């Protein structure tokens, strides 16, 4: 689908913004292992230190 | 008699003898009254007996007396008023109401707000800026009553005073209304010989532009006397100069026993209706003789239409025909009032539809900034009662009153509508009457009245598909009823067509536009925003007094002089051109964005008349008709 086909509004608001960011789910093991470890260190307290 | 009172009277005599501007202002008021009285005697208006006093000149003359007026006005203002009255009576012997005073200038710490006013400013002369929310009915107040005794055939009188009419508190002596003389005879009230002074109460609230965004607003009460009534309407931004005074006893007597506190209000001395953006006060600028000569020097040039148009928004590249249309809208045509009561429009209405990010909103904001009485509205934000009128209930009288919407408040002005295509249907039906009959007819439960809504409407709209398609016909592109298009005199379709050299011109213009500093500003210093309030009386940056491009402040004066002075009339050489082009446009085979109805014909007339205001010509010539015709043709083709 087009980027204006996924928005639930007109395409003029997209031109109205200064910087748009299309944020992805990369859907692979090498990234979500790192994300899972980051969140576990957040919950543990290592990331605070 | 008081010695310090006489000393201050003499000091104000010296101050008035030093500055002769107040003296010949008194002279000009008295001779105006005398010539009006003489014209009434032989074959009208009477100027009030008050003089505007500059506080800066008084500070330059006497610091002590200036600080006395600012800090202790009850001890210093009445000597100054008596001095002005004596000066007026000194020169009035050759050709009775005592003269009042008003103040302008810098007030320092006394330039306050309804929120900022506290009890430390009591018994002091304050200048409070704000917005008028409530305006009481102008009520006459009896000062002296005159009575007749028929048995003895004699006229008596009694004077009445209150704590409001005086700055210095005296003993309250309540003299009852005499219905019987000292001998016991009945008195008849002689209305017409008694004197009544107009009294008004207004409520000044802090401006919503300078108020905290979530808190409840603070308000003050201002009392106005005869010459100062009816100078304000609700919704105006105002500057009130007056003495902040407390009255009565705050429950400290036995009869009162409550915590209203001491009642606090302002005895108004000066009322200045300030012009603010998207408000009901029209901006007025004083036209000096030099500026009039400059305007007449512009009017003689052949290129005059293309300098005033190109000098509108030099920071917007292109859109030159839209600049011409906006200038002609600012001129505003001539309104015809026929002898049988039928009415013909003079105002020019502009609609712009087209691609996003094409200087539509910026042009609307420019018209909001540069017009005298422009009011900004958006599509969904204001409704059918929001633009036209609504009904509310009075607290005092108990009867319903009216509240004026955007069209009524912007009478003899401009309504700047953004997102025109997002109006509701009932709002559109409200717009239909305003754009042609120039009036708002409201028939509510018990209220039936017509309000004057003589407005020029400039509107920005978007196509229904978000972008204009060249191959598709404009009927589905604009997708607006043909009555609405017939209301609009000029419809402009702005297309964001992509060309390399055009895009380079856009980039160079914008990048040179983003490299500006105001004079007196450093390279890295950020620009400060000051709110624009102007007193209402009655890509080249270096534009200073018509080098090549006209300044916006001088454009305003040119527009004001043209609207006030010249009322052009048609002649046959323009009529022939207008008739021929209207006949050609009605019977042309070319497809056009807007349908050609009868309105277009008057559009031509108005446009031609508008160009005659640009040249300051009492006559509408052939060249005016031709420039109206080819401005219409570009918008249509
Ligand atoms: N012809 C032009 N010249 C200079 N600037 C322009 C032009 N067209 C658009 N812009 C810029 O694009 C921005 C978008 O605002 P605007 O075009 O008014 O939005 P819209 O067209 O949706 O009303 C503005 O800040 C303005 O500076
Ligand atoms: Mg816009």
């Amino acid at each position: 689908k087009s980027p204006g086909d996924n928005i639930d509004f007109q395409t003029t608001i997209l031109s109205r913004f200064d910087m748009i960011f299309i944020v992805k789910d990369d859907h692979n093991e090498e990234r979500d292992i790192s994300i899972a470890n980051h969140v576990i260190n957040i919950h543990t307290g290592n990331a605070n230190a | 008699p008081d010695a310090v009172f006489g000393d201050r009277v003499r000091r104000f005599q010296e101050f008035l003898d030093t500055f002769t501007s107040y003296r010949d202002s008194v002279r000009s008021i008295q001779v105006y009254n005398s010539n009006n009285a003489a014209n009434y005697n032989d074959d009208l208006n009477i100027l009030p007996h008050r003089i505007i006093i500059s506080l800066d000149d008084l500070r330059e003359f006497d610091r002590s007396f200036w600080s006395g007026i600012l800090v202790e006005p009850a001890y210093f203002i009445p000597p100054a008023e008596k001095a002005l009255t004596d000066l007026a009576d000194s020169m009035d012997d050759v050709p009775r109401h005592p003269w009042k005073l008003s103040f302008k200038g810098s007030f320092g710490a006394h330039a306050l707000s309804p929120r900022t006013l506290t009890a430390q400013h009591l018994n002091k002369l304050v200048s409070v800026e704000g917005i008028v929310t409530k305006t009481s009915l102008v009520r006459p107040k009896l000062i002296r009553s005159v009575h007749y005794a028929a048995k003895t055939g004699r006229f008596h009188y009694r004077d009445y005073t209150d704590a409001t009419t005086t700055l210095t508190t005296r003993i309250p002596t309540p003299a009852i209304y005499p219905t019987e003389d000292t001998e016991g005879n009945k008195l008849t009230t002689e209305y017409g010989y008694s004197t009544f002074i107009d009294h008004q109460r207004i409520t000044v609230q802090e401006m919503p532009e300078m108020a905290p965004a979530g808190q409840l607003p603070r308000s003050i009460d201002v009392i106005l006397d005869d010459d100062l009534v009816d100078k304000t309407k609700p919704g105006d931004r105002v500057n009130v100069v007056g003495v902040f005074k407390s009255l009565g006893a705050g429950g400290m007597n036995q009869s009162n026993s409550t915590l209203i506190g001491f009642k606090t209000l302002i005895l108004g001395n000066t009322v200045y209706p300030l012009h603010a953006r998207s408000t009901g006060v029209a901006a007025r600028q004083m036209l000096t003789d030099f500026d009039i000569r400059n305007i007449n020097k512009l009017s003689k040039k052949k290129d005059i239409f293309d300098i005033l148009s190109q000098s509108l928004a030099p920071s917007i590249y292109g859109h030159d025909h839209i600049k011409k249309a906006i200038l002609l809208m600012l001129m505003g045509g001539v309104e015809k009032n026929l002898e049988n009561g039928s009415h013909l429009r003079g105002d020019i209405n502009i609609l712009m539809v087209g691609d996003p990010s094409t200087a539509k909103s910026q042009l609307l904001r420019f018209v909001l900034n540069t017009a005298s009485l422009a009011i900004a509205t958006t599509g969904r934000g204001s409704s059918g009662v929001g633009l036209t009128a609504a009904v509310t209930t009075d607290r005092e009288t108990g009867e319903r009153r009216l509240e004026a919407g955007a069209m009524v408040l912007a009478d003899r002005g401009v309504v700047c509508i953004d997102e025109f295509d997002k109006m509701t249907d009932v709002d559109r039906v409200a717009i239909h009457e305003v754009m042609e009959q120039q009036t708002v007819t409201i028939a509510k439960a018990g209220i039936h009245t017509t309000l004057n809504a003589r407005c020029s409407v400039i509107a920005a709209a978007n196509p229904v598909f978000g972008q204009y398609d060249v191959n598709r016909d404009p009927h589905q592109n604009i997708a607006l009823p043909d009555s609405l298009l017939s209301r609009f005199d000029l419809l402009f379709v702005v297309t964001d067509d992509i060309n390399e050299i055009r895009d380079r011109s856009i980039s160079e213009h914008v990048l040179r536009t983003h490299r500006y500093l105001p004079p007196g500003y450093l390279e890295g210093e950020p620009v400060r925003e000051r709110l624009n309030l102007s007193l209402a009386v009655g890509g080249n940056y270096n534009g200073t007094e018509i080098p090549k491009l006209v300044t916006i402040p001088f454009l305003r004066k040119y527009v004001q002089y043209a609207k006030e002075r010249v009322i052009p009339q048609l002649t046959q050489e323009a009529i022939n051109v207008i008739v021929k082009n209207y006949t050609d446009l009605r019977n042309d085979d070319n497809t056009k964005k807007s349908p050609i109805t009868a309105r277009t014909l008057e559009t031509l007339i108005r446009l031609a008349t508008a160009h005659a205001k640009v040249r300051l010509s009492k006559t509408v010539n052939k060249v005016d008709a031709k420039v109206a015709a080819n401005l219409l043709r570009f918008a249509l083709l």
